[PDB]
């Protein structure tokens, strides 16, 4: 369905989402110069949970695979088509006649 | 006063030409729609000859 | 029933060759006059297929407008040539069509629109063996 | 770490991911622009088709009877028949072809050497792996620094860098086989080896036992609403 | 029995785009995660045999008529992939974790 175009867009704004906060957190240790060196686990879990969805729904937004087997579209192509070959057509039939020139 | 024994390698300089990356990156994405405009009428004219 | 679907409806009746006249001349002319803004360039292919139904359809009053509006948007083109000479095949006038596809021949010879309207030409006079004859070459 | 300026950051390496970016799209339009088929007499493409259709038989004459085929032989490879024996015949074009060539790579290098020049004295980003030591005179282009960890980058190899991830972008967007990336003539002898390809294949009608391996199975006809 | 050209360019081109939009994808979260060093790089690994789980569950049942073997679902593209995945990785690790 469509909603899968709008479930990955989400997907994006929680990664900018979790972009801005690991930005803030960063600030964090500019201004705190401890021996930290982790992120939160808010934030990494955030992150991973939203790579997990965004993924998901991208897999979906690729499309529909389509069969190799070349008889697979053919199969109802009636032979009332094939025939027409558009590019040899005659106007000298009963259709014009029949209709109102 | 300040010192920069490595010519300020970090810092923005203050020669930077901000005139010429704003003028050439708003005369280049316009430049992209121009170029994408001519290459659909090229394409479509190609197509009908 | 908005226009994206009739517009895939006919690219679907494009697609595969279908001469149902009547539906894709309906659906061409609904298009044409209610949502001919809706979407660019992509109804100038339905242009075709509209006059040509038209032809087979016989409603000829709006073949001449298809028409004028590919020649005033395209002139000089060789697919725009070939429909002209449909158009004039229309009404069985002969002389003209092969007069203008003799020219686009002679403007352009690798052209393979203008041999196969000009033999469509011959099988429509009866002619069938000089027409079956013309094919033969056309394939060498 | 290393306290850059911010200011690096909006006007150094977003301008350079735009500029790659932009440029490929610009790339790409120009070369479809350019691109103009070259004219071609009766003669040339007459051979192609037939030269296409000596080689579609060739792969696929298996469904086609014996007679057939070796009728198709004999129209092809004999001497009686004629064919394939009475069928054969600084420049501005070579310019246009080098230049066409030239233009797939050249551009990005100039842009890369504009590039340098205009941000040179930088450290755009860290690169997140450890890069050896002896890539700094390339990496770092326009430093003075000595112990800096080669891990730093300036704008040119960042760039470069730009250029070398974005072309799958490219064909994300721009569309499957797009021309924006950084990477028959004689009919005579093709005549020839026609002839003896020809010669050397062999015929299998593929219908000589298509009844006993359709007999086996029942029709499939379900779905037929 | 009878490959059509144009369906497997089409499986092609849509295996392409999910490869190269999940690899962009994996080097931005690569980049927010502030990983460094080879610990990064496995990290693109497993986002690919990820990629190859999802992909295994979008051909799911009777998938032989999509593809000749699997093989396209799990290698298809890994370098390529890979660069795009290190261009994003460095771009999101610099914009977050450097400044
Ligand atoms: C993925 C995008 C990364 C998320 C943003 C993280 C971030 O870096 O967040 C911090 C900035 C706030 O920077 P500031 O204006 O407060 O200081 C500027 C000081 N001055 C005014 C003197 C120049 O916010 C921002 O979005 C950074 C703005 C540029 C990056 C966004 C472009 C990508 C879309
Ligand atoms: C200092 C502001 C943003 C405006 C940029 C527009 C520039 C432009 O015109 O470049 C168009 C590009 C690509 O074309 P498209 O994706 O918009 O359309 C689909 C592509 N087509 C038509 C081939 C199917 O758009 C883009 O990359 C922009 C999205 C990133
Ligand atoms: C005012 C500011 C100027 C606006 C931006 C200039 C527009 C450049 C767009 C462009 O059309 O340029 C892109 C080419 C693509 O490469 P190409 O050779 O395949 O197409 C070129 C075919 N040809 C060789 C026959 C010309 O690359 C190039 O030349 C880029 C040239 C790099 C020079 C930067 C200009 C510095 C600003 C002044
Ligand atoms: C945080 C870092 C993440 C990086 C983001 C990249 C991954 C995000 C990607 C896709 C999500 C959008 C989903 C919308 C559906 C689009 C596809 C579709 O099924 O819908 C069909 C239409 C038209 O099909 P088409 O011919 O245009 O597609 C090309 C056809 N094919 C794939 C065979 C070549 O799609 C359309 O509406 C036209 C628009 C097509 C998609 C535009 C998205 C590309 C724009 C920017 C990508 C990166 C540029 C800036 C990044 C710089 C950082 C280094
Ligand atoms: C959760 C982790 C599960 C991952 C397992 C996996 O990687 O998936 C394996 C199977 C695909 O192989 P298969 O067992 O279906 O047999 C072969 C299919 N054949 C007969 C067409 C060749 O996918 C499946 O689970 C089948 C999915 C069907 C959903 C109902």
């Amino acid at each position: 369905p469509s909603l899968w175009k709008g479930l990955v867009g989400i997907g994006l704004f929680a990664l900018a989402h979790a972009a801005f906060s690991a930005a803030q957190h960063r600030s964090y240790m500019r201004l705190t110069e401890k021996e930290d060196e982790s992120l939160p686990i808010d934030i990494v879990l955030q992150t991973l949970l939203a790579f997990a969805v965004t993924c998901y729904g991208i897999v979906h937004i690729a499309g529909e695979f389509k069969d190799m087997d070349a008889t697979s579209e053919l199969k109802n192509k009636t032979f009332d088509t094939l025939r027409n070959h558009p590019s040899f057509y005659v106007f000298n039939h009963r259709g014009r006649v029949l209709f109102r020139p | 006063t300040r010192v920069y024994p490595s010519k300020q390698f970090d810092v923005l300089k203050d020669d930077y030409d901000y005139v010429l990356i704003s003028s050439v990156l708003f005369g280049l994405v316009f430049a992209t729609m121009i170029t994408k405009r001519l290459a659909q009428v090229k394409l479509l004219n190609r197509a009908w000859r | 029933v908005t226009w994206e679907e009739m517009r895939d409806k006919m690219r679907k009746w494009r697609e595969e060759n279908s001469r149902n006249s009547e539906q894709i001349v309906e659906v061409g002319e609904e298009l044409i006059n209610e949502y001919a803004s809706k979407l660019g360039d992509d109804i100038w292919i339905i242009y075709e297929q509209v006059m040509i139904a038209a032809l087979d359809y016989g409603r000829d009053d709006l073949a001449l407008f298809c028409l004028q509006e590919l020649r005033r948007q395209f002139p000089g083109s060789h697919r725009v040539k070939r429909l002209t000479g449909m158009r004039f095949e229309a009404m069985e006038r002969y002389d003209d069509a092969i007069q203008l596809y003799d020219r686009i021949l002679q403007e352009d010879p690798t052209n393979t629109a203008a041999r196969k309207r000009k033999i469509a030409i011959r099988k429509a006079q009866g002619k069938n063996v000089e027409a079956i004859r013309e094919l033969n070459e056309y394939l060498e | 770490e290393l306290l850059l300026d911010s200011n690096i950051r909006l006007w150094v390496v977003l301008p350079i991911v735009i500029i790659t970016f932009f440029v490929g799209m610009i790339r790409h339009y120009v070369s479809i622009l350019l691109q103009s088929d070259k004219k071609l007499t009766q003669e040339q493409v007459s051979d192609s088709q037939v030269l296409i259709r000596s080689r579609v038989l060739r792969e696929n004459g298996k469904y086609i009877p014996k007679q057939s085929f070796l009728t198709r032989k004999y129209y092809f490879n004999n001497p009686e028949d004629g064919f394939f024996k009475k069928t054969k015949r600084d420049p501005t074009m070579l310019t246009d072809m080098m230049k066409g060539n030239v233009t797939n790579v050249l551009p990005m290098i100039l842009i890369g050497g504009w590039i340098n020049m205009t941000f040179s004295g930088f450290v755009t980003t860290k690169v997140p792996f450890p890069l050896t030591l002896r890539f700094k005179p390339m990496l770092q282009q326009g430093i003075e620094l000595l112990t800096l960890d080669a891990s730093w980058v300036s704008s040119a190899s960042w760039y470069f860098l730009n250029v070398f991830g974005l072309r799958s972008i490219y064909s994300l967007i721009l569309g499957q086989d797009n021309a924006a990336d950084q990477s028959p003539a004689d009919t005579n002898k093709a005549f020839k080896t026609e002839w003896e390809a020809l010669e050397l294949t062999d015929h299998q009608w593929a219908l000589d036992d298509v009844e006993e391996e359709l007999m086996a199975k029942d029709l499939h006809f379900e779905g037929m609403f | 029995p009878f490959i059509s050209e144009a369906a497997v360019r089409g499986n092609a081109a849509v295996l392409d785009y999910c490869r190269t939009s999940v690899s962009a994808l994996s080097g931005a979260t690569a980049g927010i995660l502030g990983l460094t060093g080879l610990y990064g790089f496995i990290f693109y690994l497993l986002a690919s045999v990820l990629l190859s789980l999802l992909l295994i569950l979008k051909a799911g049942r009777r998938w032989n008529k999509y593809f000749k073997s699997r093989r396209p679902l799990f290698t298809g593209g890994l370098i390529g992939g890979l660069f795009t995945y290190v261009l994003f990785w460095t771009f999101l690790y610099g914009m977050v974790h450097v400044y």
